[PDB]
């Protein structure tokens, strides 16, 4: 009780005497080679890259709206950057699916790990398939928003239940 | 964000989509009562969970004989110079050492953090 | 009129008043007098008649008598046995038991012939020494010495085959309340519990869980809807969704169900959590098909339909929450309570209220000799009626006649009690494998302070070798009710414990006179109210049962209290809790709660004026004692639960002086802080100067000193 | 004209009735109703900010009961009958509920 | 107004007999039923129970009208009797005993469902969820 | 004061709300010794 968490005394002795496949507190001491071993910034970035970051550690909220056309935007501010997207709209080949997903991001946990929306949106598109569409803001703004739509090439499987299913699957399964 | 009950059989109204006027329709699955949606949003999920408990604490806590009191911070809405303070006493206890106050004057019930 | 700094001689003059009246083993003597004046009359009175058959017969029992302990000589001449001969001749100290039986024959033979046989012999009950039914009750020292008895002997034990047996109080989890835990190993993310028993009338106690499945269920679309609230009813094999069991009581609509579970519809965060509970109980949408669903999986799978609809009817009516009501009527109450049980499970998932503690000593009850012998007397009175039938049917098919004095097997009750007491296993003779052992051990007579420390001892029934520390460590709630230093070493560390000097265990009473006062003090019943007038009201519980609401609690509370202070309607051993935050009020009247007296404090001054002392040092020829002190509202018994809504001062002359002070709203004050020690640990001089493990050794070592 | 036919006259007349809760001991006094069935007299005093109703026992029945008016809101109450000729009739809708308590 | 300054006194009688048993017929206020819409009604004891104990079956408007089921309350005179007080032309009050309390609730005529069919549907739906995954 | 700092000594004596805490700490050590002996009588024996 008196000393991280490492087991000592009797229970670690009876973990070493048999070969128990789940030790109660395993660890892995990590040494460094080059310039990363002396400066604190490089070592910290390496630790961030190593430690596992699921998507829900860098999210604020997820809100499923209903915009049948992207030019409606019941959301009271987001017509500006999807109007920047509306200067040249892309991927309206089959239809337009109305059911939308919308993630806000928290910049303390985001800038803590040196991440951005471009490699998150690179990961959640290249890696899942092409079943979604991931649009996002510019880094000038304070809030970080990325809108997600389902692919129209199936509508040419109710998409409310389906879109909540990928909403509660992308929050837990992304491994950034 | 709320919930909708049917006006005939008093059950839960589900959202549905019609391919005619592009408007959200709330339907029932026992009868088929219908109506349109005014806010046109269905699901919302708050993960920050930064709800300020100023909306959850009750005004009658100032009747507790086991809570500390103060003469320093007076009430603003009535000017009473006696308050009773405490902590969050709930979840979200990562950095939770704030100090919510409640005025102790009868029939004031004013609450405020600092 | 105040008592300034004469306190050190004043606190020891009220403590003398306590022990001169109560004594040290009133724990044992009061639970016995209860079991034998009330708890035995109710068992035979509340028993089903044995109508049996052409003609048919009647038999029902009316009144019970007892006589003083008696010994039948070799030639059949009785004589009262004194407790000493019972020790010398290896006798047993017991008393015979009678009853009045009436027998009416019903053959509609133009006449209803009834007859009765009063004072019929049944058996023999052991007698605890120095009780109100012993031969030593109320004797003077000149007569106690004349029978060769010690005037200092405390009493409170049985004499069984020469030996001297003592019953150990067993601990037990409190009943009729909702507890929320979290099993972090199994499929459940949260769980509720409620052990119910309908006022000392059921051999078992039906328990019901209200679970909630885990979030990380590896699946496809269960991922989107979320966790589903489940229930595990008794006497059924499979889990059941809650909306189904709700509809089996009526309430098929989903606007009426979701007002028993959610009390205010301005809360979107909770309604979102109950939404995925309706989706799976959506296709089954009427009463009779619901009863079939639960009725399909029982102790017997129904082959037909009507039997399942019959089978599911009573199990949901006589095994679900029997403490609320067991009658087939009043099923709106079983709906509200089942709703409150679920409303409280959601609050533990949103993180608005903390989980319950298992070892918090306010959730425990104690089984003295009373609630232990009464449990053993039921299983042997039913067993005596089960074998009057077997003798009547064999004897009435031949149609001759009936005679009852030959039907009663008297060896059932006599040898039934005497066996389990003498050997300890709390069961039956052919049941020497299904019983709880360790009760009823032999009195220790090594030194006089090893005798007293045996009649005051608890025991937690957990295993004697389990390595889990949380049932063994010392808990904050043991202040003033269990001795902190006295415990044995070895394998039983912290499993047996001794109770402090002034700790007092309650005996029990009936909630009838408080209910009749509550209704006339503006308390709306549950039926005649609208579920929208429930958000700003304080739900009023009584003994575990939700019995109404109220809209001005703070004036109800200090009206309930000033009635108890002067003892008009409410006895002094009931506890009345009010928690401001959760907005409810609880009241208890049952037996097993542990109390201790304190001094009542008004604005900042004690209520014990000097007028009470100079007339309390005169009890010898004034007839003013402890009882006239409680009935004047200067002391008060305080339970463990009630002890969380109180603010104590440890000493008057030092903590109740106006200054830049710690607190200013003191509600009670202690008598002397030295009454937190047991019996064997209060003979140590200067115990506040030693290291702690040293005080534990001596308290387990002064029990084996010759004297 | 049929057994299962319910008269709706009372309801359609909007006929009103009063509902009063009475203790059994008083009700036992009332089973001994004086004369044809008279039990006493009811007194009603209404003021600008206070209304008082009470009942006083018949002198014969004796050998003040204030009323507590109770709300009927939240649940519509009506009275329906079954004759000794088993005919069915709706007499009215409940316009008042009340409880007799001693003084 | 007279509700404020109104005053009066009336005689109360409790007749030891009546020509008809008196019961209470209770409706949920939340429904706000227009009794004027009740052109006719039928009222019969419920047939599921295949008499005095029988729940009532109320059929509004003869052939084409609403339907309610009335369920008897557990008790009505277990501690206190309920009385109907009626005003008479002589101003005096007449009191009538309440024999019983029946609870009336609205009925959902539309829809028809099966147990075996419902269970079968549930498994297929459950199965569809597990199919076509990742 | 509220959570266990015993600021007196063994010669100046202990206050009540402080003797109770010292009894809690001494209790935990007594439980540890009993559990340790059972563990010792097995692990070492099996290895031999
Ligand atoms: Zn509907
Ligand atoms: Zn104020």
């Amino acid at each position: 009780f008196h000393y991280k968490n490492v087991t000592l005394g009797v229970p670690r002795l009876k973990e070493l005497i048999n070969i128990s496949k789940k030790p109660k507190t395993p660890s892995l001491t990590v040494f460094l080679l080059g310039q990363s071993a002396r400066d604190a910034e490089r070592a910290k970035d390496i630790l961030c890259r190593l430690e596992h970051t699921t998507l829900r550690k860098v999210t604020a909220n997820t809100a499923i709206y209903y915009d049948p056309n992207p030019q409606s935007t019941v959301v009271a501010e987001d017509q500006e950057w999807v109007n920047v997207y509306y200067e040249m709209p892309d991927f309206d080949v089959a239809r337009i699916s109305p059911w939308l997903l919308r993630v806000e991001l928290d910049r303390k946990h985001m800038t803590d790990r040196k991440l951005t929306m471009e490699q998150i949106a690179e990961k959640i598109n290249a890696g899942f398939g092409d079943d979604l569409n991931c649009i996002f803001n510019d880094d000038n703004a304070e809030k970080l928003v990325l809108r997600i739509r389902i692919m129209n090439s199936d509508e040419n499987m109710d998409d409310d239940v389906f879109l909540r299913c990928i909403e509660s699957n992308m929050l837990t399964d992304m491994t950034l | 964000v709320g919930i909708r009950f049917c006006q005939e059989c008093n059950n839960m109204l589900y959202p549905k989509e019609d391919k005619e006027n592009r408007i959200l329709l709330y339907a029932c699955r026992n009868c088929d009562y219908q109506q349109e949606a005014d806010n046109s949003c269905i699901y919302v999920n708050k993960i920050t969970h930064e709800v300020d408990e100023l909306t959850q604490i009750i005004a009658d806590v100032s009747q507790d004989p086991t809570l500390p009191r103060t003469e320093d911070h007076p009430c603003q809405k009535c000017g009473h110079k006696e308050a009773v303070f405490f902590q969050s006493h709930s979840a979200r206890a990562e950095d939770a050492m704030r100090l919510y106050y409640v005025c102790t004057a009868p029939h004031c019930g004013h609450r405020w953090t600092e | 009129e105040i008592t300034p700094d004469l306190w050190q001689e004043a606190c020891w003059i009220v403590i003398s008043s306590y022990f001169d009246e109560k004594g040290l083993v009133r724990q044992q003597l009061d639970s016995f007098d209860e079991f034998i004046q009330m708890s035995v009359q109710r068992i035979v009175e509340d028993a089903p008649p044995i109508d049996l058959q052409p003609p048919r017969y009647l038999l029902k029992f009316e009144q019970i008598y007892l006589s003083k302990p008696t010994h039948w000589e070799r030639d059949g001449a009785p004589s009262p046995m004194m407790p000493n001969e019972a020790r010398l001749r290896n006798l047993t100290y017991s008393a015979p038991l009678y009853v009045d039986i009436t027998k009416t024959v019903i053959k509609e033979g133009e006449e209803q012939l009834q007859t009765q046989h009063q004072k019929t012999f049944i058996g023999k009950i052991p007698i605890m020494l120095r009780s109100t039914y012993c031969l030593l009750n109320g004797l003077t020292d000149r007569d106690l010495c004349e029978l060769n008895e010690c005037p200092l002997d405390p009493g409170g034990y049985f004499i069984i085959n020469g030996s001297e047996k003592v019953l150990i109080a067993q601990e037990k989890m409190a009943t009729n309340t909702v507890y929320v835990f979290a099993k972090k190993d199994s499929k459940y993310a949260y769980t509720g519990e409620c052990r119910s028993c309908l006022e000392n009338s059921s051999r078992p106690t039906s328990t019901i869980w209200v679970s909630m499945l885990a979030r990380g269920g590896q699946g496809a679309k269960k991922s989107a809807i979320g966790q589903r609230i489940v229930a595990t009813l008794p006497y059924i094999k499979q889990e059941v969704p809650i909306i189904i069991v709700f509809r089996a009581l009526g309430f098929v609509s989903d606007r009426d169900i979701l007002e028993h579970i959610i009390y205010d519809f301005e809360d979107p965060e909770m309604m979102e959590m109950v939404k995925p509970s309706l989706d799976e109980a959506f296709v089954i949408q009427e009463q009779n098909v619901a009863l079939n669903f639960i009725g399909s999986r029982g102790a017997k799978p129904g082959v037909t339909k009507e039997k399942r609809i019959k089978y599911a009817k009573e199990v949901l009516q006589k095994e679900m929450l029997p403490h609320v009501g067991v009658s087939d009527f009043c099923e709106t109450k079983k709906a509200y309570f089942l709703g409150y049980m679920v409303h409280r499970l959601l609050l533990a998932a949103l993180g608005r209220r903390e989980l319950d503690d298992r070892d918090h000593y306010g959730n425990k009850r104690l089984d003295l000799a009373g609630p232990l012998l009464a449990f053993l007397f039921r299983g042997m009175f039913k067993n005596l009626l089960k074998e009057v039938r077997i003798y009547a049917q064999k004897f009435i098919d031949r149609g001759k006649d009936f005679n009852l004095e030959l039907a009663i097997k008297t060896r059932i009750i006599s040898d039934g009690l005497k066996y389990s007491l003498a050997t300890g296993n709390w069961g039956d003779q052919k049941k020497a494998h299904q019983a709880r052992a360790g009760v009823s051990q032999v009195l220790n007579r090594l030194t006089f302070a090893s005798t007293l420390s045996h009649l005051r001892r608890l025991n937690s029934p957990i295993g004697r070798d389990g390595k889990l520390a949380k049932p063994r460590q010392l808990h904050n709630t043991l202040w003033g009710m269990v001795c902190p230093a006295e415990t044995p070493e070895g394998h039983a560390v912290g499993l047996v414990k001794n109770l402090a000097l002034m700790a007092y265990i309650s005996v029990g009473s009936q909630p009838s006179p408080i209910l009749e006062f509550l209704e006339e003090w503006s308390m709306e019943n549950l039926e005649e109210i609208s579920p929208a007038a429930i958000a700003d009201a304080t739900k009023i519980f009584v003994n575990g049962c939700w019995v109404g609401i109220h809209k001005d609690p703070e004036q109800l509370m200090n009206t309930l209290r000033k009635l108890r202070r002067q003892m008009d309607i409410i006895v002094s051993e009931v506890s009345m809790i009010r928690d401001i935050r959760e907005r409810e009020i609880r009241i208890y009247t049952d037996a097993g709660r542990i109390c201790r007296p304190l001094l009542i404090v008004e604005k900042q001054k004690l209520l014990l004026k000097k007028r009470h002392i100079d007339q309390l040092k005169e009890r010898e020829y004034n007839n003013y004692s402890w009882q006239d002190l409680v009935a004047s509202g200067v002391v008060e018994y305080i339970d463990t639960l009630e002890e969380e809504t109180v603010m104590l001062a440890m000493t008057p002359d030092d903590l109740q002086e106006k200054e830049v002070a710690y607190c200013s709203t003191y509600t009670h004050c202690e008598i002397h802080p030295s009454m937190i020690l047991g019996v064997c640990a209060s003979i140590i001089p200067f115990p506040d100067h030693n290291q702690s493990p040293r005080n534990t050794y001596q308290s387990a070592m002064g029990k084996q000193a010759m004297g | 004209a049929e057994r299962g036919e319910l008269d709706l006259t009372g309801a359609k007349q909007n006929t009103g009735v009063w509902l009063v809760k009475v203790p059994k001991y008083l009700s036992q006094q009332w089973a001994k109703a004086s004369g044809r069935g008279e039990v006493g007299k009811l007194r009603i005093a209404k003021t600008q900010g206070r209304t008082e109703v009470s009942f006083t026992l018949n002198e014969d029945l004796a050998n003040e009961h204030p009323f507590v008016l109770q709300s009927v809101g939240g649940q519509t109450l009506t009275v329906f009958t079954e004759s000794s000729s088993d005919k069915l009739s709706l007499e009215g809708i409940v316009v008042q509920r009340a409880e007799c308590r001693p003084a | 107004g007279p509700s404020s300054q109104n005053v009066t006194e009336y005689v109360v009688r409790v007749p030891k007999n009546t020509t008809k048993k008196y019961n209470i017929m209770a409706f949920n206020a939340a429904d706000k039923v227009n009794f004027a819409t009740w052109n006719q009604a039928r009222l019969e004891r419920d047939l599921s129970n295949k008499p005095e104990d029988q729940p009532w079956l109320l059929r509004v408007n003869g052939k084409s009208g609403r339907k309610f089921k009335g369920i008897k309350k557990g008790g009505v005179t277990e501690n206190t009797s309920y009385y109907i007080f009626t005003q008479c032309p002589d101003g005096a009050f007449e009191a009538f005993p309440v024999h019983n309390w029946y609870n009336f609730t609205p009925l959902a005529r539309h829809r028809t469902l099966t147990a075996e069919e419902a269970e079968e549907e549930w498994e297929r739906r459950n199965k569809v969820l597990n199919h076509f995954s990742i | 004061e509220s959570r266990g700092f015993v600021e007196n000594s063994y010669l100046a004596g202990l206050t009540p709300t402080e003797f109770f805490f010292h009894a809690m700490g001494g209790r935990e050590g007594l439980i540890d010794t009993a559990v340790k002996t059972a563990e010792t009588g097995y692990i070492q024996r099996r290895l031999i």
